[PDB]
C-alpha cells in the first residue's frame, strides 16, 4: 500500500509498505504476534473489535464499515449523518442492531402490546407523531418543540 | 364552557387497575342482569340511555356526558384473560407456598439477570433461572466454602410444574407426581405475600402494577357510550349462581363449575 | 524452543501491567515501564531461564494528584502466580494476602486457568475488589490501539458536576459496559463515569462519556 | 429500518442530540453543533507543506530585518522594526500556529487538508477585496495590533453553547477548535498584509462577517 | 421548572421552526379578523402581513422553549433576533 | 396511488412540519372536550360549577384536555379491560 506520512523536512510523501490482508479473523491471537504494529491492526470485523478494544473501538470501526459501504459507490454522505447512527448503535455499550427487530400508538394494535404496558408500568412520554396523532395534538417535534403564548409587558 | 385549564397530555402512565380503585371511582355497585324504568342497576346513573336526560350523575348530556363506571363484585376472584401466560410464569419464580422468589442475590447467575435494565428483558432472565428452581431453599452455597452454607427466608417446599390447560392451571409435585388444579383464590394469596423488592426485580410497579391486580376480584363495567352487551349480562348470570350456591354450601365440584363458568365469562368478554 | 519466545510474551506483559497500574493513578515511574528485555531478563532470571513469576509480583502506591482527586481509593497487589491453573488452595493464599495488608486491589495475573470454583473467592472480601486478567490478553496494551480514544476516570465530583449541568439523570449517558476491555484496563466499578475525548473531522476535539453499567 | 432506529432523535434548546426517553445520544451535535446545510469543504493550510514553506507563510519576526514585515505591506511597517512588545503578540501568534500545525497532523494522519467547515473564509475575503475595491499596490493601515486581537476577539464570539460553567465552556472550546484552526491559518498577520491586502475597514468587515455566517450556521433545535 | 430572565443559556437567535409557527399563528388570526398592528401599505395577505409585524417587532408573542429536562425558558418574539 | 403513508409522514417529520402532520393524519373526530384528575389521571370526573373526582378525594386539582372521540372511547375500552392509561399534563 501507499502511506501518506511527513518526510523529516514536513511535505508529506509516499512511503510504501507492505501489509498482510487474511481471510478470517482471529484479532486477540495475531495482535499478539511478534514483528507486527499491534497499534495499527485493523479488522472489518466491528464484533471483534468491540470485544478487544472496547465499544468506542467498536464505535470508530462500525463507522469505517458504514462509510465505506457509502464511498464504494462514489457517493458522500457527510459525517454526522454516519455518526448519529452508529452512536444510536453504540449507545448502550454494546452493538445493537437497528435493522432488527423491534409507545402504544398504534396501527396492529396488538392488544397484547397494551397488557404488558399495564402490567409493566410502562410510562409514554409522547414525542411521537403518533400517539400525538390519537391525542389530537401537535407533536413536540420542529415546529411543536416549544409552546406559543400571549405576551403580556409589550406596549 | 368549562371551569378548568385547557391542557395537552404529556406522559401517559399505564398501569393496572387495583380493586380498591374500581371500587374507589364507581358510581354504582352493579349486580343484577337487567335494564320499567330505567334501569336496575342496571344502567343506573351510568347512565343516560338517549335523551333527555341528563344523569344524575354528573349532569349533561348525552353527547357531553363521558360516560361514567360502574363495577360488578366478582364472588371468586378469576385470571384476567391476558394475563395467564404471565400469571403462570410469575408463578413460575416465586415459590408457590411462602412467596419468596426463588433464586436471588446469593445465586452466581442470578445477581447477572437482576442487573438487566430494561423491566421486559429482566423478567425473561429471571424466568430462564427459575423455572428450574424445584425447591423453594432453606440455605445456599454463597462463595466460600461450601462447606459454609449461607440461610435465606423460605421454607424447604417443593416447588410444582406448572402446565396450562385452557383457562386453568394445573400443578405437579414430587422429589410420583401428585397434580392438583392451582385455584385462583390460591395464585392471589401467593402473589399477596410478594415482597416490594421481589415483584420489582420482576418487572412490577408497586404504584401502577403489583401482580396481584393480573387477577381479578372486581370488573370495572363500562357505560353506555361503551356499548351503544349484555355479555356482562352472562357475567351476571354466573356470578349470580356461583353465590347461590355458597350460600347453599354446595359440593365441591358445583362451587368450581360455576368458578370455571364464571372464568369463561370474564376471560371471553375481554 | 522458544521459551524464549515466552520470557518475550511475559516480559511484554509485564510492561501492559506496569502501563495499566500507571494509568490508573499509582506511581510507577517512565523507566520502569521501558524495562528492557535484558534487565527483565536479569532481574527476574532463574538459569536455565524459565520464569520465574512469583518473583515478578509487586505492591503499588497512588500518586498525589491521584489523591487530589480520588483521596480514598488506597495501594495495590498486582501478583504473577507461577502456575497454569490455579486452584482454590492457592486462590486463598492470594485472597488472604490481600486482606492482611487492607489492599484495596489486588490483580491476579494467571497463565492458563483458574477453576471456575477458585472464581468465587473473587467478590470475597468488601469493599477490597479483586481482579484477574489472562496475561494473553495484556501481552498487548489495547489503549495503545489507534481507534482506541483516552478514557479518563471521572471523580464522584466532577460526575456530579457533569450529571448538573447537563441536567441528567444517571440512566440517559451514553453506557460502558463493566466487562468492556477499557473498563477492565482502568478497573472502573459500576456507577462510574469515564471522560472519553476524541478527535473528531468535524470540531477536531469532542467529549462524550460513558457510565459504567 | 434506518428511519425507525433514527426517528426520535432531536436537537434540543441545549444543543445535545437526545431520543424520545431523553436520553444523550451525542453532547453536541455533528461533535460540532452545526447545520450540515452550512458546511463547505474549505483547506486547513497550516496542515500541508515543508516546514520551511510553513516558516516562510507564517513568521513575523519583526527583530529581523529579513523576516520582518516590508513597509510597503504596512503604514506603521517602518515604526514597528524592533518593535518587542508587538513581538511577543507575534510570537504568541506563530506558537498557536504550530501547535495547531502539530494537532491537525494528529486528527488527519494522512495529510488530508479539505474538510467541511462551516464558513468559507476564501469567499468573505474575495467578497472584501472586491466590495471596497482594494488598492493591491499601496500599504494597509491595519496595525499589528488589530489583526493579532481581532482576530482572537472573533474566537470569543463564535457561539455554539452559552452556558456559563466550566463544562460547557470548554465543550464551546472544542466545538470550535477545528474552524479555529481555520480561521487563526487564513488570518494569521502576514497572511493578512502580504497576501490578502485588506485595510483596517475591510478587515473589520471580514471578521464581522465570519461571526454573523457563523452563527446563521449553528443546527436550530428542534431538527429532526 | 421554570428559568429566571437572566439565566438563559439558550440561543438568542429565533429559530427556523420557532418563525414558522409565529408567522402562521398570526396568519391564522390575520385570516380571521383579529385587530393588526401595522401600516398594510397595499398588503392584502394574512401571512404577508404577519412578516410585515415581524420584521417591525410588533407581534405580542412569547416563545416557551422546553428543556429535555422540563424546565424551561421564556423569549418573547420582540427580543429574539431574527437572522435567518 | 395518492397517499400519505409511513414515508410522506417521514419527510414532513424530517422538515419539522408537525402542524401539517396534525392535520393531514387527524380527523373530523373532532374534540370531545372531557375532564381528567391530576392525581389520577383517569376521565373519573364528575364534572352548577360543578367538578370532584372521588377519589383521589379530589377537588382543587383538575383539567379539561380536547381528545379524539375515538381516543375517550379506547381508553374506556381499555379501562373495561381493568388497565389503566393515565393521562398527565405533566413530565414525571
Ligand atoms: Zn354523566
Ligand atoms: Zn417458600
Ligand atoms: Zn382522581
Amino acid at each position: 500500500y501507499d502511506r501518506k506520512v511527513p518526510s523529516p523536512t514536513g511535505e508529506y510523501v509516499k512511503e510504501p509498505e507492505w501489509v498482510l490482508e487474511t481471510d478470517g479473523v482471529n484479532l486477540s491471537e495475531v495482535m499478539t504476534v511478534p514483528g507486527i504494529d499491534p497499534t495499527r491492526i485493523y479488522t472489518n470485523s466491528f464484533i471483534d473489535i468491540m470485544e478487544v478494544l472496547g465499544i468506542e473501538a467498536g464505535r470508530a470501526a462500525l463507522y469505517k464499515e458504514v462509510y465505506n459501504v457509502i464511498a464504494s459507490d462514489g457517493s458522500y454522505v457527510n459525517y454526522r449523518h454516519m455518526a448519529l447512527l452508529v452512536d444510536v448503535m453504540t449507545t448502550q455499550g454494546g452493538l445493537t442492531s437497528v435493522t432488527r427487530h423491534g409507545m402504544r400508538c398504534s396501527f396492529e394494535e396488538t392488544v397484547e402490546i397494551l397488557f404488558e404496558a399495564g402490567a409493566s408500568a410502562e410510562l409514554d412520554d409522547c414525542r411521537g407523531v403518533s400517539e400525538n396523532v390519537i391525542l389530537g395534538q401537535m407533536a413536540p417535534i420542529g415546529t411543536g418543540a416549544f409552546d406559543v403564548m400571549i405576551d403580556e409587558e409589550s406596549l | 364552557y368549562s371551569s378548568a385549564p385547557l391542557r395537552t397530555v404529556k406522559e401517559v402512565q399505564f398501569g393496572l387497575f387495583s380493586p380498591e380503585e374500581v371500587r374507589a371511582i364507581s358510581v354504582a355497585k352493579i349486580r343484577f342482569p337487567e335494564t320499567a324504568k330505567i334501569g336496575g342497576l342496571n344502567d343506573p346513573r351510568l347512565g343516560s340511555i338517549d335523551r333527555n336526560l341528563k344523569c344524575q350523575t354528573c349532569q349533561e348530556g348525552m353527547n357531553e356526558c363521558p360516560g361514567h363506571f360502574g363495577h360488578i363484585d366478582l364472588a371468586k376472584p378469576v385470571f384476567h384473560v391476558g394475563f395467564i401466560a404471565k400469571i403462570k410464569k410469575v408463578c413460575e419464580c416465586v415459590c408457590m407456598h411462602c412467596g419468596k422468589l426463588l433464586l436471588d442475590e446469593h445465586n452466581e447467575l442470578m445477581r447477572q439477570a437482576l442487573a438487566i435494565k430494561d423491566s421486559k428483558k429482566r423478567f425473561a432472565a429471571i424466568w430462564t433461572l427459575c423455572k428450574t428452581k424445584m425447591v423453594c431453599e432453606t440455605d445456599v452455597p454463597s462463595e466460600d466454602d461450601p462447606t459454609q452454607l449461607v440461610s435465606r427466608g423460605g421454607c424447604g417446599n417443593t416447588q410444582p410444574t406448572i402446565r396450562k390447560d385452557g383457562l386453568k392451571l394445573v400443578g405437579s409435585w414430587k422429589k410420583e407426581p401428585e397434580l392438583r388444579v392451582l385455584s385462583t383464590e390460591e395464585i392471589l394469596n401467593i402473589f399477596k405475600h410478594i415482597s416490594v423488592k421481589d415483584f420489582t426485580s420482576l418487572g412490577f410497579n408497586e404504584v401502577f402494577s403489583r401482580p396481584e391486580w393480573m387477577i381479578l376480584t372486581c370488573l370495572p363495567v363500562p357505560p353506555p357510550p361503551v356499548r351503544p352487551t349484555f355479555k356482562l349480562a352472562d357475567i351476571l348470570k354466573a356470578n349470580i349462581s356461583l353465590e347461590t350456591l355458597e350460600h347453599n354450601g354446595a359440593p365441591h365440584h358445583a362451587i368450581e363449575e360455576a368458578e370455571s363458568l364464571l372464568q369463561f365469562h370474564v376471560a371471553t368478554y375481554m | 524452543q522458544e521459551n524464549e519466545r515466552n520470557i518475550s510474551r511475559l516480559w511484554r506483559a509485564f510492561r501492559t501491567v506496569k502501563e495499566m497500574v500507571k494509568d490508573r493513578g499509582y506511581f510507577i515511574t517512565q523507566e520502569e515501564v521501558e524495562l528492557p528485555l535484558e534487565d527483565f531478563k536479569a532481574k527476574y532470571c532463574d538459569s536455565m531461564g524459565r520464569p520465574q513469576r512469583k518473583m515478578m509480583s509487586f505492591q503499588a502506591n497512588p500518586t498525589e494528584e491521584s489523591i487530589s482527586k480520588f483521596p480514598d481509593m488506597g495501594s495495590l497487589w498486582v501478583e504473577f502466580c507461577d502456575e497454569p491453573s490455579v486452584g482454590v488452595k492457592t486462590m486463598k493464599t492470594f485472597v488472604i494476602h490481600i486482606q492482611e495488608k487492607n489492599f484495596q486491589t489486588g490483580i491476579f495475573v494467571y497463565q492458563n486457568n483458574i477453576t471456575p470454583s477458585a472464581m468465587k473467592l473473587v467478590p470475597s472480601i468488601p469493599p477490597a475488589t479483586i481482579e484477574t486478567f489472562n496475561e494473553a490478553a495484556l501481552v498487548v496494551n489495547i489503549t495503545h490501539h489507534e481507534l482506541v480514544p483516552k478514557h479518563i476516570r471521572l471523580s464522584s465530583d466532577e460526575k456530579r458536576e457533569l450529571l448538573k449541568r447537563y441536567r441528567l439523570k444517571e440512566s440517559q449517558l451514553p453506557r460502558i459496559q463493566r466487562a468492556d476491555p477499557v473498563a477492565l484496563y482502568l478497573g472502573l466499578k459500576r456507577g462510574e463515569v469515564v471522560k472519553i475525548i476524541r478527535k473528531s473531522e468535524t470540531s477536531g476535539r469532542y467529549a462524550s462519556y460513558r457510565i459504567c453499567m | 429500518r434506518l428511519v425507525k432506529a433514527l426517528e426520535d432523535i432531536m436537537v434540543h434548546y441545549d444543543n445535545t442530540t437526545r431520543n424520545s426517553l431523553g436520553n444523550v445520544i451525542q453532547f453536541i451535535y455533528g461533535e460540532d453543533g452545526m447545520d450540515a446545510a452550512h458546511i463547505e469543504k474549505q483547506s486547513l493550510d497550516t496542515i500541508g507543506g515543508s516546514d520551511a514553506a510553513f516558516e516562510k507563510r507564517y513568521r513575523v519576526d519583526l527583530l529581523n530585518t529579513d523576516h520582518t514585515l516590508d513597509p510597503s505591506l504596512l503604514e506603521s511597517g517602518s515604526e514597528i522594526l524592533g518593535d518587542l512588545k508587538l513581538q511577543v503578540l507575534l510570537d504568541e501568534e506563530y506558537k498557536q500556529l504550530v501547535k495547531d500545525r502539530k494537532f491537525l497532523r494528529e486528527v488527519f494522519v494522512d495529510g488530508e487538508a479539505n474538510w467541511p467547515l462551516p464558513v468559507n473564509i476564501r469567499r468573505i475575503i474575495q467578497n472584501a477585496q472586491q466590495t471596497f475595491h482594494i488598492d493591491h499596490t499601496k500599504p494597509s493601515d491595519l496595525t499589528i495590533k488589530d489583526i493579532v486581537l481581532g482576530v482572537k476577539d472573533l474566537q470569543e464570539n463564535l457561539l455554539v453553547l452559552r452556558g456559563k460553567n466550566e463544562i460547557i465552556q470548554n465543550a464551546q472550546r472544542d466545538a470550535v477548535t477545528l474552524f479555529c484552526c481555520l480561521l487563526r491559518s487564513r488570518l494569521a498577520t502576514r497572511r493578512v498584509l502580504q497576501e490578502y491586502r485588506l485595510t483596517k475597514q475591510a478587515f473589520d468587515w471580514v471578521l464581522s462577517n465570519i461571526e454573523a455566517q457563523f452563527l446563521r450556521s449553528v443546527v436550530h433545535p428542534g431538527e429532526m | 421548572k421554570a428559568i429566571p430572565k437572566d439565566q438563559r443559556a439558550t440561543t438568542p437567535y429565533m429559530t427556523k421552526y420557532e418563525r414558522a409557527r409565529i408567522l402562521g399563528t398570526r396568519a391564522l388570526q390575520i385570516s380571521m379578523n383579529a385587530p393588526v398592528f401595522v401600516d398594510l401599505e397595499g398588503e392584502t395577505d394574512p401571512l404577508r402581513i404577519a412578516m410585515k409585524e415581524l420584521a417591525e417587532k410588533k407581534i405580542p408573542l412569547v416563545i416557551r422553549r422546553y428543556l429535555p429536562d422540563g424546565s424551561f425558558e421564556d423569549w418573547s418574539v420582540e427580543e429574539l433576533i431574527v437572522d435567518l | 396511488g395518492l397517499r400519505f403513508g409511513e414515508m410522506e409522514r417521514d419527510c414532513m417529520i424530517a422538515h419539522g412540519a408537525a402542524s401539517f402532520l396534525k392535520e393531514r393524519l387527524m380527523e373530523a373526530s373532532d374534540a370531545f372536550r372531557v375532564h381528567i384528575c391530576g392525581i389520577c389521571g383517569l376521565m373519573t370526573v364528575i364534572a352548577h360549577n360543578q367538578f370532584e373526582c372521588k377519589g383521589c378525594d379530589n377537588k382543587i386539582d383538575i383539567y379539561q384536555i380536547h381528545i379524539p372521540y375515538a381516543a375517550k372511547l379506547l381508553f374506556q375500552e381499555l379501562m373495561a379491560m381493568n388497565i389503566t392509561p393515565r393521562l398527565y399534563t405533566d413530565r414525571s
